[PDB]
């Protein structure tokens, strides 16, 4: 009958992007599973994006702070691009306090040991003069998809929520000459995450979503 | 005839929506008709959607 595919290999090339392998597959099932998984992964994957920010001396995002060359809107964009993995909670409030000349990157955030920053080199802003200090509270929360601030104190700045760990998914169906049987397919899935999702976990969640959606008529 | 004037400056932010007219530099107009999902767009062999 139909041979059951299984996750045979996880070639993690870099921190961001990885390459998983599924083998074996019958004729046609390679493309079916590849496209179904690609759509599920690009659509529905849990993420831990930033939702709200609170800089102390800032009222609205269309202003400027002395000693910081970035506008507050550019700071909010840089925070929106921040990749962070939270494990034991849904929402968490990271704290950033930085003074003195230099780049305020993501490594200056208070560790919050259950919350891991995956790209410490991510520059958030720049401090120009020594007597300048910034202090902000960043609300990193778990979610799915893309939730703009239009859908959901006068000192709280709301950023657009983009809880999608994956950035690019591709799949390739090749011939797996194995098990002394020809005309069998192997699906190689190259995914480009931001580092906050393990590729095996991503594939497992994608298959779980398909299995749950198929329960409507089986 | 006027006693005092108070001027308030709102800062709206217009993102994009079906209806907004985008164009190019060669007379190619066009209003956005749909904001397609990321996984519905055509993609090349490397997986990058257009």
């Amino acid at each position: 009958e139909f041979l059951k595919p299984r996750l045979v290999d996880i070639e993690q090339v870099s921190s961001t992007h990885a390459k998983v392998t599924l083998e074996p597959l019958e004729r046609g099932f390679g493309h079916t599973l590849g496209n179904a998984l690609r759509r599920i992964l690009l659509s529905s994957m849990p993420g831990c994006a930033v939702t709200e920010v609170e800089i102390d001396g800032v009222l609205h995002e269309y202003s400027t702070k002395e000693g910081v060359q970035e506008d507050i809107l550019e700071i909010l964009l840089n925070l929106k691009g921040l990749a962070v993995r939270v494990q034991g909670k849904d929402e968490v409030i990271l704290t950033l306090n930085k003074s003195g000349i230099g780049p305020v990157t993501a490594a200056d955030i208070t560790h919050d040991g259950d919350v891991e920053i995956v790209k410490p080199q991510h520059v958030i802003c720049h401090l120009t003069d020594e007597n300048a200090s910034i202090s902000m509270r960043i609300k990193v929360q778990r979610g799915r998809g893309y939730v703009p601030a239009s859908t959901r104190p006068i000192g709280r700045l709301l950023v657009d929520a983009c809880y999608s760990p994956v950035e690019r998914i591709a799949y390739n169906v090749e011939a797996a000459r194995v098990e002394q049987r020809t005309d069998l397919d192997k699906l190689v899935i190259e995914m480009e995450t931001n580092g906050t999702i393990d590729p095996e976990e991503a594939i497992r969640r994608a298959a779980t979503i398909l299995a749950e959606q198929l329960e409507a008529f089986v | 005839g006027v006693l005092k004037i108070v001027k308030v400056y709102l800062a709206v932010k217009r993102r994009i929506q079906p209806g907004d007219k985008m164009a190019g530099r060669h007379g190619n107009k066009g209003v956005i008709s749909k904001i397609n999902p990321i996984e519905d767009m055509p993609y090349d062999e490397n997986g990058t959607p257009v």
